[PDB]
């Protein structure tokens, strides 16, 4: 209250307040890398300079990858399934291991059909039934 | 027989442009990122090469409108809550072409103001040759760019941008091909998948440029000590430990491929640093590298006073600009704070040099590390009011920085005259 | 290189002709922007006739 307490005649008030200058964290030594990652197709990348927010991979190249919707339509030679059609790698990239040539046949739709029968054809148990045994 | 199509079916993509393209642009950007420092957080601005050459070159002369220059210098630099960058990083490769050449001049028009060393390669195409390897044949770099054909380059060199461009030369293998007994594909849980080939030979399957390392040990020169010295030589700064070779088996036994574009000799490590260049050396066989020069692409001059030819000798060294640069992040960052008390010439010449006296010695401490937290080693500061404006003033510093070792000659010799009492006449 | 294109400097004079069909002399017709439109480069790529050789560079090559 600014209408101040009345006065006695032994006031004690006890001072609470302490002036000074505020503290200043460090500064992480930033790193800009610039070069064309996404080749025109991503959700920061499709817009235009004058609005491109950085970014920043707090996580890791796997996640901040995820973030941007880096997708590809290239046609390719087709050796699978039925049809004419040249095959349509069509899957957008998560981490950056997806460029191994093994979570590229678990996500083309087309691959993962031979890769099916590995799972099912293989797994004939040719060794349980040949050995019988009487 | 259907491991038959897959051996097919996959390596028809893997093989393929675009989609390798993109692998070639993300590995890199891995190797940049698998360190993760206490205080280093990278970032990154995926943009296209022609549209930043469209960006400089339209606005070459009025950078301060360009749109990248409002992205890192006023943006983050320059306002008061942005966090500066440091030390940027350019992807791309660089030739001898006359439009390449504007997109450094613009970019190093950048970095000059935004205090920002910018890293990058320069292509094969540079030294007229098809085959980066195939520039071990050449004499000498030096006589080299005498020729009329680089006269373009020359005059950029000569510019004051530059003294924050850094070239490097040579690219290293960032991923080995897949086979079966090498670097076989891990394969699922049951989808038998390891036993998978690639297709090579001679020398195509996929390069990256050194000056990711080279950046990647500045991260490193600043996580370990704080200041830019740990970034040459072997003792030193750049060794870069481990490094992806490759092997394969044609019809002997194994042989070995080295990890690096190209096996620089010792001459070659020198007759580069002069061109304003950053060779990436490789120790045979060791399967590693390490940066001997780190020099800016500013032009080194001569000059007749000891002074003065001293003077361009550290201006084009790169490691000292990377310093020096980080004194401007210090002024125009922490002084701000004071922007409105009442401070003296007096009070000026105190905080700034209270500051950077813990970073100056004369003594040598045991190992490089532990000295290497001392990058300077003398310095001066006479800021000084001006006439007119009253609240306004005028610095003016100077740095000499610990000037690193960088080669000597020998003669060695029989005198027999040293110890005269076996040869002499008396006896 | 601006204060070129601030001029509106063309030129419509004959030459030779060695690409596409029909008669006619090819005739060089484009404004110069930058001082490296004279970069025997800019040309092709600015000369109607001449770009469609180099058209064929970039599918059939």
């Amino acid at each position: 209250a600014k209408n101040k307490i009345p006065n006695s005649r032994l006031m004690i008030n006890y001072e609470t307040n302490v002036d000074g200058v505020l503290k200043k964290k460090e500064l992480p030594y930033r790193v800009l890398v610039v070069g064309d990652l996404s080749k025109g197709r991503s959700v920061d990348a499709k817009k235009e300079f004058a609005d491109r927010e950085v970014r920043r991979v707090n996580n890791g190249v796997d996640r901040v990858l995820e973030e941007m919707n880096i997708s590809f339509d290239f046609e390719a030679p087709n050796f699978v399934s039925k049809d004419p059609s040249n095959l349509k790698v069509n899957y957008r990239i998560e981490s950056v291991k997806d460029f191994r040539p093994d979570a590229v046949a678990k996500k083309v739709p087309e691959i993962r059909a031979l890769l099916e029968m590995k799972e099912i054809l293989a797994s004939f148990a040719k060794d349980i039934e040949n050995n019988r045994n009487l | 027989v259907i491991d038959k199509l897959i051996d097919l079916q996959v390596n028809s993509i893997i093989s393929n442009d675009e989609f390798r393209a993109l692998e070639q642009e993300w590995l890199k950007v891995q190797e940049v990122c698998q360190e993760d420092y206490d205080n280093v957080e990278v970032s990154i601005l995926d943009v296209k090469k022609e549209e930043l050459q469209y960006d400089f070159e339209r606005n070459l002369y009025d950078i301060s409108s360009s749109d990248f220059f409002k992205k890192v210098y006023v943006s983050e630099f320059d306002q008061y809550g942005g966090e500066p960058y440091g030390a940027i990083l350019g992807l791309y490769n660089f030739e001898n072409t006359t439009n390449d050449i504007i997109w450094l001049t613009g970019m190093g028009m950048v970095a000059k103001n935004s205090h920002a060393p910018f890293i990058a390669s320069i292509d094969k195409s540079f030294f007229g040759v098809k085959d980066l390897s195939e520039i071990t044949h050449i004499k000498s770099f030096e006589a080299l760019l005498e020729h009329p054909r680089y006269k373009e380059w020359n005059d950029f060199r000569n510019l004051d941008v530059a003294a924050y461009i850094g070239l490097t030369v040579g690219d290293f293998m960032l991923r080995q091909p897949y086979n079966p007994e090498n670097n076989p594909v891990q394969y699922k849980l049951m989808e038998g998948f390891n036993e998978f080939v690639d297709y090579d030979k001679n020398e195509s399957y996929l390069w990256g440029p050194a000056s990711i390392h080279l950046v990647k040990n500045m991260m490193r020169s600043y996580d370990k000590t704080r200041w830019f010295q740990y970034i040459r030589g072997v003792e030193s700064g750049g060794y870069v430990k481990n490094l992806v070779a490759c092997v394969y088996d044609n019809k002997g036994i194994l042989e070995t491929k080295s990890p690096l574009n190209v096996l620089f000799a010792d001459y070659m490590e020198l007759s580069l640093a002069n061109i304003g260049l950053i060779p990436f050396v490789s120790e045979k066989g060791t399967s590693n590298a390490c940066f001997f020069s780190v020099n800016s692409a500013k032009k080194v001059e001569e000059f007749v006073d000891g002074f003065d030819s001293a003077n361009s000798r550290l201006i084009a060294n790169l490691s000292y600009t990377m310093c020096i640069s980080r004194i401007s992040h210090y002024i125009k960052c922490v002084i701000r704070d004071k922007i409105g008390s009442i401070v003296d010439v007096e009070s000026i010449q105190k905080i700034l040099s209270d500051w950077i006296s813990e970073f100056v010695t004369t003594v040598y401490q045991p190992t490089p590390l532990e000295m290497a937290r001392y990058p300077f080693r003398n310095v001066s500061i006479e800021v000084k009011t001006i006439p007119g404006k009253p609240g306004w003033y005028s610095c003016k510093i100077n740095v000499i920085p610990h000037i690193q070792f960088e080669g000597m000659n020998t003669t060695m010799t029989i005198d027999t005259r040293l110890e005269p009492e076996l040869f002499g006449t008396n006896n």
